[PDB]
RNA sequence: UCUCAUGGAGAGUUCGAUCCUGGCUCAGGAUGAACGCUGGCGGCAUGCUUAACACAUGCAAGUCGGACGGGAAGUGGUGUUUCCAGUGGCGGACGGGUGAGUAACGCGUAAGAACCUGCCCUUGGGAGGGGAACAACAGCUGGAAACGGCUGCUAAUACCCCGUAGGCUGAGAAGCAAAAGGAGGAAUCCGCCCGAGGAGGGGCUCGCGUCUGAUUAGCUAGUUGGUGAGGUAAUAGCUUACCAAGGCGAUGAUCAGUAGCUGGUCCGAGAGGAUGAUCAGCCACACUGGGACUGAGACACGGCCCAGACUCCUACGGGAGGCAGCAGUGGGGAAUUUUCCGCAAUGGGCGAAAGCCUGACGGAGCAAUGCCGCGUGGAGGCAGAAGGCCCACGGGUCGUGAACUUCUUUUCCCGGAGAAGAAGCAAUGACGGUAUCCGGGGAAUAAGCAUCGGCUAACUCUGUGCCAGCAGCCGCGGUAAGACAGAGGAUGCAAGCGUUAUCCGGAAUGAUUGGGCGUAAAGCGUCUGUAGGUGGCUUUUUAAGUCCGCCGUCAAAUCCCAGGGCUCAACCCUGGACAG
């Protein structure tokens, strides 16, 4: 058996395959994103002290992070998407705690 | 990228070419940046104008294989 | 270039102020000068002015889909103020 | 006159209207004759005249006349046709170049035989 | 009488005549032209405008064994060397085609700020320690074919983790992130990861310019703005919820109709009119619609998925396909070419290089399609003859024209030699034994087509008799036709000459330059007045127009001027510039 298409057939497997890595490295992101948001919405409504609440909260955010800039040196995303979702991440970090109260820059 | 090269005109036969400044990925004849050079085999005429030889070649540019020996006979290469 | 300077129309809406700028234009064909009208969106901060006023017109990165153009002081102009008579 | 009024745009140009509407702007068209058949010419100028009607590609009839002396034209016949006015006859716009496809050239014609489709004689 | 100007022509037709207003018609240029008759050559160009209608066949994008594991050709064997599917790497987003859609920031021009960027330069630091898979292969198996299915198996510049990071998030505290080896005996080379620049290529945003229609007058509700959350490479109603009621419009919105735009081309005395073939830039599209994926880059012509329409193969269970790539066939049409040669030149792609692939391109062939050059003989030739035609029969005219005598050979024919184009190591030329050069014959191989009433240059005779016919307009033709047909003669152009179509001219006939409105077409029946346009004198101010200087740019090609090169010209090349 001797087989030509180079370009078709090959291209097309490949990008294939790269696509299935590339879904589960978005994937990775969008769920350690939603689990951070569910830490945010529960320690939103409640009342607990954050010096004690944001350790288990830093440590998903540490893992949502991970997960970012892991994406974008592997070269799924672009960084400058990335740079993005974390700042919106720490944006989220930033509204809880003025609700409870500790930060509150003005100038 | 920016190349240095050989652009065919003159007519069927009787070929005169212009050394020009162009994006690489632009037509044999397209559009181009700057003219520098201008050359001819059968006339055996060849000169250039090395001052924008040597700026582009600073930022860069490749010359292809013909240029790149026309050049060399003008001694471009060793100014650089 | 030669930033706009135009008069406001409607000072109503919030940070923004619609503004009228009165050109001139040789007509191509025949040579006479015409004034031609054209309206134009103008983002202000701190909504300063008001309706009939006079004031110059810059350019900015989009702020929307129409305005592109900062409200700015006016420019010069001469003084309505009443000078000595020699 | 008024500038003013001129720059309201009062001057616009008449266009161009062409003598051969069923042309379609073509040096010739190629039609089937409908149907052979004379007709007298406005007065004083008493004759009869050579006239097909002619159904063309560009789907329009009209009625066209056929130059020279004599021609072997009936119905169901392709012919080629040109421009060109008879002031003769009312409505006749067109005329029938001869010596291509169905119609053949005037017999015996020895002189500006160009216009007619005649071979050289030897 | 210095300087500027190198440019503006008319003619016929209404009347018994005239002057006028006014239309129609002609003389000129130009074609991507077609048709008729005729046709020797060369030079440079050009060649589906219609159906973005269908497509049989062959070819138009691959490369890298120096990323990698295999197996297959030989060889005596892993000393030599080749090919090859497969995984990976970059390239298939450039090049090529077409003008359907698009009245739009699509295009031209000029500005801007919130961006991206593989390859190429410039530069600052680095490349530790592991592990797991998947094709290939093997075995078993389903299929007519296309293509598959199970179980094992294995390498990497292919995948995953940990450590470190002048970067990213964040007020901070802190938190988070990288690698790959292959050549060589070594030196060293080509790579890899993270920053920071540069140039080029792209994404956006805005001023101006960017067709006809009022017998199209209201249109718009994510519509016009604000906040909050999202999203994008980046600004943004890009998205969504809430708040507010705006936005556009008689200077023509909306709706309908047409159209790819611009450098330019044709015409014009100029002012400007018409148009957008070849050639160059940009946009848009790829059987009809819609999606995304991969990726620096696409919503991707010779990639994927779906639906639809249509063609083919099928052992009928299912598959295959997209010429508006080069040629080629059908069809439509008045009409538009060979199923050619070659990578040698230039340009691309991959590669360490050798090199491979390039229907881009370079060439050939077909066609008077067009522009340009040359030829179809030169000099002499009783003033005597044959013949045509006219003739008041005297003669005239075809006519120095032929015949005839000499000279010459561009072209034709038969032989010879024979390039540059090739680029610095030789080698390597598709064109092509072509362009050119030398010899030998020999006037030898080569003229037609319109017109001859006026415009309009060129006239008589026989034949016909309001017939046959001509004609661009006026109009000819009823017995002697300078207007029909024939002959002879002449005139105009000439390898072309005419006819038809298209456009500008003439046309001052849509008028800015450049017209009119008492009776020729034309003053609203008459006022009041809103927008709109113009608006007395004097002094000052400002500097928007206006004016002058300097700078940037308005791509190259074209037009203009000045030289240079093909024997000349057309064509090509260099340099430069008025306009605006
Ligand atoms: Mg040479
Ligand atoms: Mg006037
Ligand atoms: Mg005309
Ligand atoms: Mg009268
Ligand atoms: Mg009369
Ligand atoms: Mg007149
Ligand atoms: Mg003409
Ligand atoms: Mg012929
Ligand atoms: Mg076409
Ligand atoms: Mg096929
Ligand atoms: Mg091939
Ligand atoms: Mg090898
Ligand atoms: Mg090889
Ligand atoms: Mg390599
Ligand atoms: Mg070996
Ligand atoms: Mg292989
Ligand atoms: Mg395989
Ligand atoms: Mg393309
Ligand atoms: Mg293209
Ligand atoms: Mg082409
Ligand atoms: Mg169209
Ligand atoms: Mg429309
Ligand atoms: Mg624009
Ligand atoms: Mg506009
Ligand atoms: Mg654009
Ligand atoms: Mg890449
Ligand atoms: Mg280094
Ligand atoms: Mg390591
Ligand atoms: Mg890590
Ligand atoms: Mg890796
Ligand atoms: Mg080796
Ligand atoms: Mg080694
Ligand atoms: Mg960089
Ligand atoms: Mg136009
Ligand atoms: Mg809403
Ligand atoms: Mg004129
Ligand atoms: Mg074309
Ligand atoms: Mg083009
Ligand atoms: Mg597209
Ligand atoms: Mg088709
Ligand atoms: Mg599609
Ligand atoms: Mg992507
Ligand atoms: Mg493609
Ligand atoms: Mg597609
Ligand atoms: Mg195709
Ligand atoms: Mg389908
Ligand atoms: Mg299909
Ligand atoms: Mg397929
Ligand atoms: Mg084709
Ligand atoms: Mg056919
Ligand atoms: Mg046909
Ligand atoms: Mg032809
Ligand atoms: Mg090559
Ligand atoms: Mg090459
Ligand atoms: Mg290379
Ligand atoms: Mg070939
Ligand atoms: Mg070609
Ligand atoms: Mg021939
Ligand atoms: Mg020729
Ligand atoms: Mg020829
Ligand atoms: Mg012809
Ligand atoms: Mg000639
Ligand atoms: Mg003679
Ligand atoms: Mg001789
Ligand atoms: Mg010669
Ligand atoms: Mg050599
Ligand atoms: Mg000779
Ligand atoms: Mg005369
Ligand atoms: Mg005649
Ligand atoms: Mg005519
Ligand atoms: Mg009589
Ligand atoms: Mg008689
Ligand atoms: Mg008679
Ligand atoms: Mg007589
Ligand atoms: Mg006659
Ligand atoms: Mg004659
Ligand atoms: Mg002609
Ligand atoms: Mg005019
Ligand atoms: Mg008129
Ligand atoms: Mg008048
Ligand atoms: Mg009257
Ligand atoms: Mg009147
Ligand atoms: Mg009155
Ligand atoms: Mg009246
Ligand atoms: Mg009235
Ligand atoms: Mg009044
Ligand atoms: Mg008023
Ligand atoms: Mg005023
Ligand atoms: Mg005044
Ligand atoms: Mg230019
Ligand atoms: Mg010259
Ligand atoms: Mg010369
Ligand atoms: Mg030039
Ligand atoms: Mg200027």
């Amino acid at each position: 058996t001797l087989k030509k298409a180079d370009s078709a057939a090959k291209r097309t497997r490949q990008a294939e395959t790269r696509r299935l890595r590339n879904k589960a490295r978005k994937s990775e992101v969008k769920t350690r994103m939603r689990k951070v948001f569910e830490a945010l919405d529960a320690l939103k409504k409640k009342s607990g002290a954050s010096t004690e609440e944001l350790v288990p909260i830093d440590n998903l955010i540490a893992e949502a992070y991970s997960a970012i800039d892991k994406a974008v040196v592997k070269g799924t995303l672009h960084r400058n998407t990335a740079a993005r979702r974390k700042s919106r991440l720490a944006r989220n970090k930033k509204v809880v705690e003025i609700h409870h109260g500790w930060y509150t820059p003005s100038l | 990228m920016v190349k240095l090269r050989l652009k065919r005109c003159g007519r069927k036969q009787r070929a005169v070419y212009r050394i020009v400044a162009i994006d690489v990925r632009s037509r044999r004849e397209g559009r181009d940046l700057q003219k520098v050079g201008f050359y001819d085999p059968i006339k055996s005429q060849t000169y250039l104008n090395v001052p924008a030889i040597l700026d582009f070649l600073e930022k860069g540019a490749q010359p292809t294989e013909t240029v790149y020996d026309i050049l060399k006979r003008a001694e471009v290469f060793k100014e650089f | 270039m030669r930033s706009m300077q135009g008069k406001v129309i409607c000072a109503t809406n919030d940070k923004t102020v619609n503004v009228e700028v009165v050109r001139l234009a040789p007509h191509p064909k025949y040579k006479r000068r015409v004034r031609k009208k054209k309206k134009y969106q103008a983002h202000d901060p701190d909504n300063q002015f008001k309706v009939g006023d006079w004031v110059q017109l810059d350019k900015c990165r989009p702020i929307s889909k129409t305005k592109t153009f900062l409200a700015v002081a006016p420019e010069g102009r001469q003084s309505s103020a009443t000078r000595p008579k020699p | 006159p008024t500038i003013k009024q001129l720059i309201r745009n009062t001057r616009q140009p008449i266009r161009n209207v062409t003598k051969s509407p069923a042309l379609r702007g073509c040096p010739q068209r190629r039609g089937t004759c409908t149907r052979v058949y004379t007709i007298t010419p406005k007065k004083p100028n008493s004759a009869l005249r050579k006239v097909a009607r002619v159904r063309l590609t560009s789907g329009f009839e009209i009625t066209a006349y056929i130059p020279g002396i004599g021609h072997n034209l009936q119905e169901h016949s392709v012919v080629l046709v040109r421009g060109g006015r008879v002031k003769d006859l009312p409505g006749v716009r067109y005329h029938i170049v001869r010596g291509t496809l169905d119609a053949v050239g005037v017999k015996d014609r020895q002189q500006g035989r160009s216009k007619y489709g005649v071979k050289k004689p030897k």
